[PDB]
């Protein structure tokens, strides 16, 4: 069972990215999928949820400018982010989440890092 | 409201053998809906208790949760060397992900 | 003349797990919504599709009468056009949903010292429910390749969970009782009017 | 959880002259935020009441609020024939503004 | 004092249309301004609202897809409506807050009609 | 050796409106956070800009600490990035605040029965605070084209309004206090530690 995300770098604050998260031995499509991120030094995050069923949901911080998303074919989970600030810097997780009984399956994440100046 | 979690202590110091218990508090009551992760750094945190106490599958026996309600306990019964970490708390069965902000547990 | 049977759905001593929601058929019979809104334990009543002020003067076809509980935060799921765990698990209304959603805090019935886990919830389910479909069943919920042939393990999930209503819980976590009621207007003659 | 707000009677039919109380309850406590409005036929809502029991300005005397909490009432001591018309309560100093769903007065 | 509301129309399922509020009588960036709108036979439903000093807030069935600005210099208030649904159809009213005072200052309305 | 006086502002017997929020310096002192966890049950803490975890390892030159009741379902605008009346009009903190937030529940010592109406916000005002920045003014509020010369009347409003405290209040219309720790950096001598 692994979750291997991808897609992390180095962006300029307005740019966007799309980060990918590919699956093996669970099916992405049938599971609650979450991106949690972690900024340097600081706690985690919930970022946002796509459910076994199709629907998804966001942290306040990322509405409007994040956008989940997964294909089938591919096991592969998706998190396209827009407009990328300072804020935004972090190691961003792919999770396997259970919801009651917790996010027992995580990948190792990838990178996000927003230049200063 | 949002539920929010807190964690005390924010820093702790203790020797390998040692009981250590940590601590999360909710801001309302949350019945059992908790879960506890530990995380080195940089790495993936990895879950070790959810629905308050009970053992996620694999975990050491010496790991265990308490708790109803608003407050929330992680005892670990005789320190090891690779216990020292960052613990986490999560709220359960909400997507409104909420988490406490972390107790580190260095040596002593 | 006979008044429609509304007590024996808002009276119970126990109600349906949402998951299981239980449905009463009304018909043949004089709505009148002040024995509802008398009753006391009747704190809220949200209506979509028509307005309450006009209810005392439309007649249905027959008025159906779904009724559960679910946790307090989960309530603003049981509308028109809603998502999460229970509208898209557990009980779904229709976007052009025409009737009634009436729902009280009934920590003082559904709680527990210690937790009453008599109420439940599905979890995992693989799509979306229909309006009003009704999805009983407790197969092991197969969350990878390997099928699970009833057996509990590793990606086999029993698909329900307990709600373990405890007294000390914040509101959003307490117990609400639910009455969802539909008005239908079939081709039919009208056998539900409040008059 | 937001506030919602329900009325009741949803219709009434009352005679000029009659006094009636109509219901404005909360789904939890809301101090004294509560407004009431009269809709006419073919107009726009017209304020009467804030702080659950302040008359607007210009309001005529025989419209009353009380309550505080959960419940609330709009009393017309004496009902007059331009006063059959819907009157509809409103959550106050909250911006998700919240409405019931209305009290329809009519002729007996 | 008045607040007189244009703008209203037939429209299509998707398409789009800007209301304006025109003022007299008070200052529409002084006051927290707001639209209420009501459909054909119900009850009352807030839209959103623009705070003097700028800040704006939106009902839920609206996010994303409304939105509330103002024109000092003209003394007005706009909802700017994209991605319309039957669910918009109603009389929409524009009035002023006093937030703990009620909406004391009501227009008559404009009306939005969409076509099934 | 001495430790800074947080005793002061979180224990003390009645605290600030918010539009008139207090604020004291705190320098020249040991701050152990652990004295402020164990006593006086401060239910919430959450922090900016800095981990609670790095907390015992950091020094500053200064400490502010800002204190004032506000209602429960305001408490999420005392943070980085929020608009609302209090964030707009009351107590604004800025986009890179560094400090930690700290709220509980005060309905045992500020509601009272028939309402608390000591507790003022303001409510009108023509544009936002700036951060930090504290408005205690109580000009007549002019909403129209014509000068108030401070009179009451319409258009001609005053500006501060009182919170609602009963203790029959939802929770998230309950007082709650709220102390704001700002760390401050400058370049200059660490006066506040902690080990």
């Amino acid at each position: 069972v692994q979750l291997v995300e991808s897609g992390g770098g180095l962006v300029q604050p307005g740019e966007s990215l799309r980060l990918s998260c590919a699956a093996s031995g669970l099916t992405v499509s049938s599971n609650y999928m979450s991106w949690v991120r972690q900024a340097p030094g600081k706690g985690l995050e919930w970022v946002s949820v796509i459910y076994a069923g199709g629907s998804t949901f966001y942290a306040d911080s990322v509405k409007g400018r994040f956008t989940i998303s997964r294909d089938n074919s591919k096991n592969t989970l998706y998190l396209q982010m827009n407009s990328l600030r300072a804020e935004d810097m972090a190691i961003y997780y792919c999770a396997r989440d259970l919801s009651y009984y917790g996010m027992d399956v995580w990948g190792q994440g990838t990178t996000v890092t927003v230049s200063s100046a | 409201m949002d539920i929010q979690l807190t964690q005390f202590p924010f820093s702790l110091s203790a020797s390998v053998g040692d009981r250590v218990t940590i601590t999360c508090r909710a801001s309302q009551g949350i019945s059992t809906y908790l879960a506890w992760y530990q995380q080195k750094p940089g790495r993936a945190p990895k879950l070790l208790i959810y629905a308050a106490s009970t053992l996620q599958s694999g975990v050491p026996s010496r790991f265990s949760g308490s708790g109803s309600g608003t407050e929330f306990t992680l005892t670990i019964s005789s320190l090891q060397p690779e216990d020292f970490a960052t613990y986490y708390c999560q709220l359960l069965n909400s997507y409104p992900v909420h988490f406490g902000q972390g107790t580190k547990l260095e040596i002593k | 003349t006979n008044l429609c049977p509304f007590g024996e759905v808002f009276n119970a001593t126990r109600f349906a797990s949402v998951y299981a929601w239980n449905r009463k058929r009304i018909s043949n019979c004089v709505a009148d919504y002040s024995v509802l809104y008398n009753s006391a334990s009747f704190s809220t009543f949200k209506c979509y599709g028509v307005s309450p002020t006009k209810l005392n003067d439309l007649c249905f076809t027959n008025v159906y009468a779904d009724s559960f509980v679910i946790r307090g935060d989960e309530v603003r799921q049981i509308a028109p056009g809603q998502t999460g765990k229970i509208a898209d698990y557990n009980y779904k209304l229709p976007d052009d949903f025409t009737g009634c959603v009436i729902a009280w805090n009934s920590n003082n019935l559904d709680s527990k010292v210690g937790g009453n886990y008599n109420y439940l919830y599905r979890l995992f389910r693989k799509s979306n429910l229909k309006p009003f479909e009704r999805d009983i069943s407790t197969e092991i919920y197969q969350a990878g390749s390997t099928p699970c042939n009833g057996v509990e393990g590793f990606n086999c999930y029993f698909p329900l969970q307990s709600y373990g209503f405890q007294p000390t819980n914040g509101v959003g976590y307490q117990p609400y009782r639910v009455v969802v009621l539909s008005f239908e207007l079939l081709h039919a003659p009208a056998t539900v009017c409040g008059p």
